[PDB]
């Protein structure tokens, strides 16, 4: 079949654009993730630590 | 002229920051009357050494002693 990726418009009304220029402008996005989806550092470490611990293996 | 004035605004939203602050320093300080006690404020600091003048007759005010009534009021800035 298909899918058609990268095709939309923006919308072009007072509504939106100023969503698109309260981004821009005051980086609305660019925190989003990097500000947050970065830290979120607070998940255990996973390291298999070494000279004693070992890892799996099969027969 | 303001479909302008949105679509330079969802394009480059930077500049016009600089512009929103360019003018709007340059227009109140003709406005609000805060000013102009900036004026007077910033004579009556004495850096220098007042000098007595001479009194003979007049002497319009300001007798020796400060503190008798003398000349104006800087006091509206104390309680100010
Ligand atoms: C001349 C009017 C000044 C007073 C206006 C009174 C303010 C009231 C609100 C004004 C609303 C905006 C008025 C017109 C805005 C200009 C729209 C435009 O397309 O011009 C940008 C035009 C469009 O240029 P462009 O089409 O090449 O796009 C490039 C734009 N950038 C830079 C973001 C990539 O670009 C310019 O020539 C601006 C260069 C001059 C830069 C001066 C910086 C400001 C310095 C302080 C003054
Ligand atoms: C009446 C009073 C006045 C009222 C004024 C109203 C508000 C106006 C003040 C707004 C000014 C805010 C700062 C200036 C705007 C931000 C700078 C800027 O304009 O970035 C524009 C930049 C250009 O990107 P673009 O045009 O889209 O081109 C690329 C297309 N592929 O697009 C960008 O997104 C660039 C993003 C920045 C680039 C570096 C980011 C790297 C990460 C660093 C982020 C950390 C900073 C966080 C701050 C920490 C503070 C402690």
């Amino acid at each position: 079949t298909y899918k058609y990726v990268n095709l939309r418009e923006p919308s072009m009304d007072m509504k939106s654009v100023t969503d698109r220029a309260a981004q821009t402008l005051l980086w609305t996005e660019l925190i989003r993730g990097l500000g947050m989806t970065l830290s979120y550092l607070f998940r255990e470490p996973a390291t298999i630590n070494y000279p004693f611990e070992k890892g799996p293996l099969s027969p | 002229v303001a479909a302008f004035l949105k679509n330079v605004w969802a394009k480059e939203p930077v500049l016009v920051a600089s512009f929103a602050i360019a003018g709007l320093a340059v227009i109140l300080p003709t406005l609000s009357p805060y000013t102009k006690y900036s004026l007077m404020i910033n004579r009556a600091t004495p850096y220098n050494y007042p000098v007595p003048l001479r009194d003979d007759g007049n002497m319009p005010d300001v007798p020796s002693h400060p503190q008798d009534p003398q000349g104006p009021s800087l006091e509206w800035l104390k309680r100010l």
